[PDB]
RNA sequence: ACCUCUGCUUCUGCU
RNA sequence: AGUAGUAACAAGAGG
């Protein structure tokens, strides 16, 4: 006999096993190296898509930019970005007719956004491309380089606080002849050309997307500057605001309302259905979704959305689409070469591409230079058509739900009808009519209405059966979804935040798990121990009975001996596992309170030990995950903060480059921010407000906590004198 | 100038077959054998049925 | 101080509903929750405008009470009293009972093909008990 | 030679 | 050599 696992399908459904086919206890793929290869890639590929469009050289930048927009319509099954704004639009009016008054509501609270939202939203992306160093940096790192870089050159209407007033001083930063920043050789003045600037400001950089799971070959994935981000956040707000009043939309509800809502749609079709129809469901997907969306088609969108709405808005709100339309993607780190003969290797950088000898490449990379080559300026891609990866998620949802849309029977007036459920590219398109072929006919409809708009489904990727079973974004619905706790899989380890955060998210992944992806209860048993010993190893944090040897061992060991009931020792102290499937729910220092030696807790507990680095409360007992698929996650834990509720060491490259000072700067800065909070404790609850300076705020406080302290009888009359004497000498100080 | 100087060696991976080991190998890993290679680490004792 | 009861095997459809999973809410929205930590904890720093409320009132004097000479940093007491005193809600599968008291103890009490009879100990809500009545 | 620094930091995005 | 796999590692940087 021969083994094969895949036999068990011979009698269990596919669904009800399909958590065999997750292979998710390996290392998931990773990229080695530069990305410049895929960004070439995905370069030429939405060039080829459009390539039957219209050639332009831009003003500005001189860019060469495709517009295949109202341009041939397709002649074969090939993607396609030949979009035909007319027929946006009527699908957007469509839209529209379906839901009198959401376009207006979506509006107006958008507007609200932006008349309330502070300039420092723009601190909560990720890694952020940086103009003022041609590198990316943390987005709040990002923000600042802009606003300073910004104030500097004449541009302060941000200083209100308000986001719209960076944005205004973002669109009157292009009038500029020349902006200065300061490169690091010491410190070095740069003027920066109109032109050289605005391609910066219109720069989205590029690398390859790591750890995805699926996919034998890598793709590249960007990241826009602080010029863009701002408002690609109000159209994306817009967007979500409409997403969310269409029954038809996947975004933004996650795990468990997405498939309530998706079981929803069914029961509504059904209903809506006769019992002589049949009913097919397409589990679908579409080729190359982000190269195929394109700028110009966002912005005839956007204004057919904001209808009616003031003009300075909608043309706000279009800001985004024509940047889109102007982009030009930073062509990634380069490519390194090696000499066999005289054993070396070099790197030459995505710069040197526009000029360097084509000797050095192979085939297939000297091939997409060439191809690049025409739209290669100061050093990035021009990539006029296309989105890039998920910069536009919520409103191309909007374009993909407005095709769903059209399905109604009061519309088509046809022997087939259709509806479903779309989130970004994926979708489940459920078909109804009296005869196969009619739905053959309904499915041809809603295709071909698809190209004509740039969606292209992937033939390769989607598959049509009679409703009942499908998927959805890894959810595998046989009539009602089923489990599929292999995707969870990767988040059952030790997350790495410190001990006391990894002992909370590690029970809480096993109950959550029990809840929502049918983790039975002896498994469970078995992954509190498995994960129990996990934490001990890699914390080094053995029990203290046992005989290990780490550099923790006999520290533990004292501990150990000296408790007198060890019961309440934490794990993380050398202490016993408290946890079954009962208890999963309650913080370690909860579950072992009453049991803890007074001398422990209280030193555990102590508030004043040089361990616990809190910082703020909407970031307190937040971990950020990355799970097995889609975006990094922020996730809450409940636990009791005390000395091991540590923060691990930082990097230290940087000391190593012109960068260094960056280190000092930041130093000075959480000292000045430290002191601040020492006179406004609030501000580390919620953002203070003011246009005061941080000094004036800080002698202001203590003049008047002084007087306070003073009638109260807290302070001495001599104390209080020196405190306001201290401020007077400050004042006079801050005067050179 | 070096004249092979050349971008590093970015070609598909060689193809190989299938050979009788690899099934062998896994018949094999889903056998008992006669010891107990994992050890587990304490639970709260067992209270709700 | 719970109960329990015996384990009965079954099939039953759990559908996912909004339910509460925070017991011991004091039912405010986030800005009376703000409201009323901001006079909790930094009182001086308040700003123009004070509570109307008269929940506020009555939570905030309590509170003022439970924690006056307390050294845990306040940045903690915030964010507990922020986690306590706000309605959090959830989608979840669930077949029986909604309440939160219930809701708490889910992973325990429902499984695929079970349920773990039980009872927390502590009172009901008058709420809850009414609109269990009323069901 | 030998000395010093570095081990995510020129590269990890979006709702 | 080996890892790997569409481009890298097989120490880098500085003195
Ligand atoms: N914006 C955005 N969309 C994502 C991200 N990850 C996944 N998606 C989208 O969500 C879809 C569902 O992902 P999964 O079904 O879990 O995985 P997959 O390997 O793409 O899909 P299969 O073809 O079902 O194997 C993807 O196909 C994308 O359309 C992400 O990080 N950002
Ligand atoms: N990590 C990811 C994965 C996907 N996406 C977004 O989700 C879309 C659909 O993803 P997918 O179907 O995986 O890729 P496509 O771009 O459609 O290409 P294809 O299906 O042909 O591989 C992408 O285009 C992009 O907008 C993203 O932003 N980040
Ligand atoms: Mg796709
Ligand atoms: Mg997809």
């Amino acid at each position: 006999m021969d083994v094969n696992p895949m036999l068990i399908f011979l009698k269990v459904p596919v669904q009800n096993a399909i958590s065999t086919t997750f292979p998710y206890t390996g290392d998931p793929p990773y990229s080695h190296g530069t990305g410049t290869g895929y960004t070439m890639d995905t370069v030429i590929r939405t060039h080829d898509y459009s390539s039957r469009g219209i050639w332009k050289t831009n003003s500005e930048t001189g860019a060469q930019q495709l517009n295949p927009i109202d341009g041939p319509l397709p002649e074969d099954n090939e993607p396609s970005g030949y979009a035909q704004t007319d027929c946006v639009l009527e699908l957007i009016e469509g839209l529209d007719r379906s839901h009198p008054g959401l376009f207006e509501t979506a509006c107006q609270e958008t507007i609200d956004a932006i008349q309330q939202t502070r300039v420092d939203k723009l601190t909560q992306g990720r890694q952020t491309y940086d103009w003022t160093l041609n590198r990316n940096q943390p987005a709040a790192t990002a923000l600042a380089n802009t606003i300073e870089v910004f104030r500097k050159n004449g541009y302060k209407l941000n200083e209100s606080g308000r986001l719209i007033d960076f944005l205004k001083d973002v669109l009157l930063s292009f009038e500029n002849d020349s902006m200065e920043v300061t490169t690091h050789f010491g410190k070095k003045r740069v003027k920066l050309t109109k032109k050289n600037y605005l391609i910066r400001a219109l720069t989205l950089n590029t690398m390859t997307k790591d750890a995805e799971r699926g996919k034998l070959k890598r793709r590249a994935i960007a990241t826009p500057g602080m010029q863009i981000r701002g408002f690609v956040y109000f159209v994306e707000l817009l967007a979500r605001n409409i997403c969310e009043r269409l029954e038809q939309s996947g975004l933004p509800v996650g795990g468990n309302e997405k498939k309530a809502k998706l079981a929803n749609v069914i029961k509504k079709m059904m209903a809506k259905s006769t019992d002589e129809e049949l009913s097919y469901t397409i589990t679908g997907d579409n080729t190359k979704w982000n190269e195929n969306q394109n700028p110009r088609i966002f912005l005839a969108m956007v204004l057919r959305i904001t209808a009616g709405q003031p003009e300075w808005f909608r043309d706000l709100l279009a800001v985004a689409p024509i940047m889109f339309s102007n982009k030009v993607a930073r062509l990634g780190r380069g490519y390194m070469f090696e000499s066999k003969s005289m054993h070396l290797r070099t790197q030459i950088s995505a710069e040197n591409l526009s000029d360097i000898n084509l000797r050095y490449f192979n085939e297939d990379t000297k091939k997409k230079i060439e191809k690049i080559r025409h739209l290669m300026v100061e050093g990035t891609a021009s990539l006029s058509p296309g989105m890039m990866m998920g910069m536009f998620n919520m409103l191309s949802t909007v374009l993909g739900v407005s095709v769903l849309n059209l399905g109604q029977r009061e519309i088509l007036k046809r022997t087939y009808w259709w509806d479903g459920l779309q989130s970004s590219d994926d979708f489940a398109l459920i078909i109804n009519g009296h005869f196969k072929e009619d739905i053959q006919q309904g499915v041809n409809h809603f295709y071909r209405t698809c190209k004509l708009v740039g969606i292209n489904m992937s033939q390769k990727k989607s598959y049509i059966n009679k409703t009942g079973t499908f998927e959805f974004t890894s959810f595998f619905y046989r009539y009602g979804f089923v489990a599929n706790f292999s995707m969870e899989l990767p988040s059952f380890g030790v997350a790495g935040n410190n001990e006391s955060a990894d002992m909370s998210i590690g029970t809480t992944v096993i109950k959550t798990n029990m809840i929502n992806n049918d983790l039975g209860p002896a498994t469970a048993q078995m992954a509190i121990q498995l994960f129990i010993k996990d934490y001990r190893y890699t914390y080094r944090c053995h029990r203290g009975d046992t005989n290990l040897e780490t550099r923790r061992t006999k520290s533990i060991k004292r501990l150990w001996t000296e408790t007198i009931s060890k019961a309440g020792l934490l794990v993380a102290d050398g202490g016993p596992n408290p946890y079954n499937l009962r208890n999963l729910h309650i913080p370690e220092v909860c579950l072992k309170w009453s049991l803890m030696d007074p001398d422990y807790r209280g030193r555990l507990c102590n508030p004043n030990n040089p361990f616990v680095h809190h910082m703020e409360v909407e970031s307190t007992n937040l971990a950020v995950v990355m799970p097995a698929h889609g975006p990094a996650k922020s996730l809450e834990y409940d636990a009791v903060a005390t000395t091991h509720s540590w923060t691990p060491k930082r990097n230290r490259s940087i000391l190593n480059t012109n960068q260094r000072g960056i280190l000092e700067d930041e130093r000075i800065y959480q000292k000045c921010c430290q002191v601040f909070e020492k006179f406004f404790p609030s501000s580390t609850y919620r953002r203070p407000i003011g246009m005061a300076s941080m000094l004036d705020a800080m002698l202001s406080r203590a003049r008047i906590d002084a007087r306070i302290d003073l009638e109260s009888g807290r302070i001495s009359s001599q104390d209080f004198s020196e405190i306001t004497n201290t401020c007077k000498a400050i004042e006079a100080l801050k005067r050179q | 100038e070096v004249p092979d100087l050349f971008q590093y060696k970015s070609e598909p991976p060689e193809k190989r077959k299938l050979a009788s080991w690899i099934q062998s190998e896994f018949n094999k890993a889903s056998e008992l054998t006669n010891s107990n290679w994992i050890e587990f680490d304490e639970l709260g004792n067992d209270v709700a049925p | 101080h719970g109960t329990f009861g015996p384990v009965k095997f079954y099939n039953q459809v759990k559908v996912r509903k909004r339910v509460d999973i925070n017991p011991g809410h004091k039912d405010l929205t986030s800005r009376e929750a703000q409201e009323v930590i901001m006079e909790v904890v930094f009182p001086n720093e308040v700003g123009a405008r004070t509570l109307s409320s008269d929940a506020q009132l009555t939570i905030t004097k309590e509170k003022k009470e439970e924690l006056k000479n307390c050294k845990i940093s306040p940045i903690m007491v915030a964010y507990m009293l922020e986690r306590e005193l706000v309605r959090r809600t959830r989608f979840l599968p669930i077949a029986g009972a909604t309440s939160s008291t219930y809701v708490e103890v889910l992973h325990l009490t429902q499984g695929t093909c079970w349920e773990q009879q039980y009872t927390p100990g502590g009172e009901a809500e008058n709420d809850d008990l009414d609109q269990t009545l009323i069901i």
